[PDB]
RNA sequence: GUGGGAGAGGGUGGUGGAAUUCCCGGAGUAGCGGUGAAAUGCGCAGAUACCGGGAGGAACGCCGAUGGCGAAGGCAGCCACCUGGUCCACCCGUGACGCUGAGGCGCGAAAGCGUGGGGAGCAAACCGGAUUAGAUACCCGGGUAGUCCACGCCCUAAACGAUGCGCGCUAGGUCUCUGGGUCUCCUGGGGGCCGAAGCUAACGCGUUAAGCGCGCCGCCUGGGGAGUACGGCCGCAAGGC
């Protein structure tokens, strides 16, 4: 479980409240559109809690996927 | 909602002297403010009970403060009611 | 009577059966097969071996249309899902990719009592 | 009055004239509902993560505004009256919350 | 009071994607489904599997936790509006204004009731298939009320922490959520676990007491008969107290 590391560890200083930023947000989703758990995100309680919101917003806007297809099954 | 200039307006209206914030008159005034606003909110939204509990609590607080004021100085009490136009 | 030669292969696998459709690039099917398409009738349709036979039958019928390479897409968890994929790779059809498209609701509809303790 | 952000996603297949038209209509509704535009960002055509109205792309508009909140919902409703307007999302503005600070 | 904070707290209106069902179209043909195994059932009036479109209802995957909010029941897609509670910092204002609370008033899961809508999925009753010594049931196929909305009732529960509310006092340790700070750590408010003293019949509780105390409320006095009978009050009824 979470064998590479820390999505937060590799990234710059970024706004968690920017739902309009696809580049940064796409890193917090798995292969499927699923939002990564805390083990993977490396975030904190309210950090994660905010990220979920902004991601869901971006999904509504059409910038991020709700779900994806898995490859090489 | 209740903004800051509104609240400050009512505070400086019922103050007993410049600087007074928490005297009984001012508190009864603020409670009357919040109660009126909230009851207006409950005129529609009849199905919001969780706020209605708040209304009960605010009314309770106002009535206890007024009970105190009536007990202490009946003149300030009559004055307060005549000013706000409560009870009845 | 097509000459498709490149297409899609849908493996839909439940616990009770495995049905394999093979389609043109636009998704319109060409040939299909299943546990019941081969001899099996009862519970044996949900077998991995029946899944192998189904995949192979479907692929044979597909290469009859002059099919060569397919993109495999899998829906469902059941025995002989993977065995269907394996038969398909071994079929002589070139498998360009495998994908799990298996549908899941995001808490949509009430399941049958068998499937309860879920939503 | 409060500070908002209006996200608008339009038809990428629009030509110049009709696009200028839709933008004009947006401006007019915005003004008519009492909004002042502090900043506007036109991102242009962008790739959606999934089709909206059959189309893989969308035309993005962003308007930071100030306005009489009691009139907000209506504005959004108004913005969605147009056929060529695919998405409208109005958001209460917020101070940026940074990680890696 | 001023200045900040977190939150599925409540109400109204919007809106998003996944899925299910049904309908239209394309392509395709001999089955699908379902079980321990089957049969009913559905399919040559072309099903299942695949693609595109449409209609409609209901619930919101990941995030999601050993988490948060609420007095309780309970509360989870996203957006806005309306609104309740609460915590912290400053130590600014009032000056005992406090606690509890029989009655009263209000809130109160699910099922149920009334009127009108709505009805995709699920499904009491019912109708079928099977299993069985028999099968009423378990298992399988259908399936009405109901489940959803509005308004009005009903007032219950393992309405559970099986632990009434408030305040003061009595070792620590460890994880956690949320504020503040001279930010390795100290300080405040929550949520957990191990444990001092002590308590307990034991199990266990142990600064989130079941410890040491004070105040006020509710309650108990062997089991069955029985939460029955009678009476009263409430309810449209079921029924409740
Ligand atoms: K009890
Ligand atoms: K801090
Ligand atoms: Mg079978
Ligand atoms: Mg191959
Ligand atoms: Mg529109
Ligand atoms: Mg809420
Ligand atoms: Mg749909
Ligand atoms: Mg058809
Ligand atoms: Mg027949
Ligand atoms: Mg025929
Ligand atoms: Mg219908
Ligand atoms: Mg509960
Ligand atoms: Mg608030
Ligand atoms: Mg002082
Ligand atoms: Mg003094
Ligand atoms: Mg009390
Ligand atoms: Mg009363
Ligand atoms: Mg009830
Ligand atoms: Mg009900
Ligand atoms: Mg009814
Ligand atoms: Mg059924
Ligand atoms: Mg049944
Ligand atoms: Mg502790
Ligand atoms: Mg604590
Ligand atoms: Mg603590
Ligand atoms: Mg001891
Ligand atoms: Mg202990
Ligand atoms: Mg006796
Ligand atoms: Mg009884
Ligand atoms: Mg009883």
């Amino acid at each position: 479980p979470s064998r590479k590391a820390k999505v937060k560890a590799t990234l710059g200083e970024f706004d968690l409240r920017d739902y309009r930023n696809v580049e940064v947000l796409k890193r917090f989703l798995s292969e499927t559109g699923k939002i990564l758990p805390r083990r993977r995100t490396g975030l904190s309680a309210k950090e994660q809690r905010i990220l979920a919101k902004t991601i869901k917003r971006a999904r509504i806007l059409g910038l991020l996927p709700f779900t994806e297809k898995l490859v090489r099954k | 909602p209740i903004t800051k200039e509104e609240k400050q307006k009512v505070i400086q209206e019922f103050a007993r002297f410049p600087g007074d914030t928490g005297s009984t008159e001012v508190q009864v005034a603020l409670l009357t403010l919040r109660i009126n606003r909230l009851s207006e909110h409950l005129k529609v939204h009849k199905k919001d009970h969780h706020s209605h509990r708040g209304l009960l609590m605010m009314v309770g607080q106002r009535r206890r403060l007024l009970r105190y004021l009536q007990r202490e100085d009946p003149e300030r009490y009559r004055a307060l009611i005549e000013k706000l136009g409560i009870r009845g | 009577k097509r000459q498709v030669a490149s297409g899609r292969a849908y493996i839909h696998a439940s616990y009770n059966n495995t049905i394999v459709t093979i389609t043109d690039p636009d998704g319109n099917p060409i040939t299909w097969s299943s546990g019941g398409v081969i001899g099996y009738k009862g519970s044996r349709k949900g077998t991995p071996y029946a899944a192998q036979l189904a995949a192979l039958d479907a692929a044979k019928k597909a290469m009859a249309y002059g099919m060569q390479s397919v993109d495999v897409i899998v829906r469902g968890t059941g025995a002989g899902r993977e065995q269907a994929i394996r038969a398909l790779q071994a079929s002589g059809l070139q498998v360009k990719s495998i994908v799990d498209d298996t549908p899941v609701p995001h808490n949509g509809c009430r399941p049958k009592k068998k499937f309860r303790k879920a939503s | 009055m409060r500070r908002y952000e209006v996200n608008i996603v339009l038809n990428p297949n629009l030509d110049q004239s009709q696009l200028a038209l839709e933008k004009e209509i947006i401006q007019r509704a915005l003004e008519n509902y009492g909004a002042r535009v502090e900043k506007v960002e036109e991102l242009g055509l962008r790739r959606l993560a999934y089709p909206i109205a059959k189309d893989p792309q969308g035309y993005f508009l962003w308007y930071q505004v100030e306005m009489p909140e009691d009139r907000v919902n209506d504005l959004a409703r108004e913005l969605r009256i147009r056929d060529n307007v695919r998405r409208v999302m109005v958001v209460k503005s917020q101070e940026p919350f940074l990680a890696n600070a």
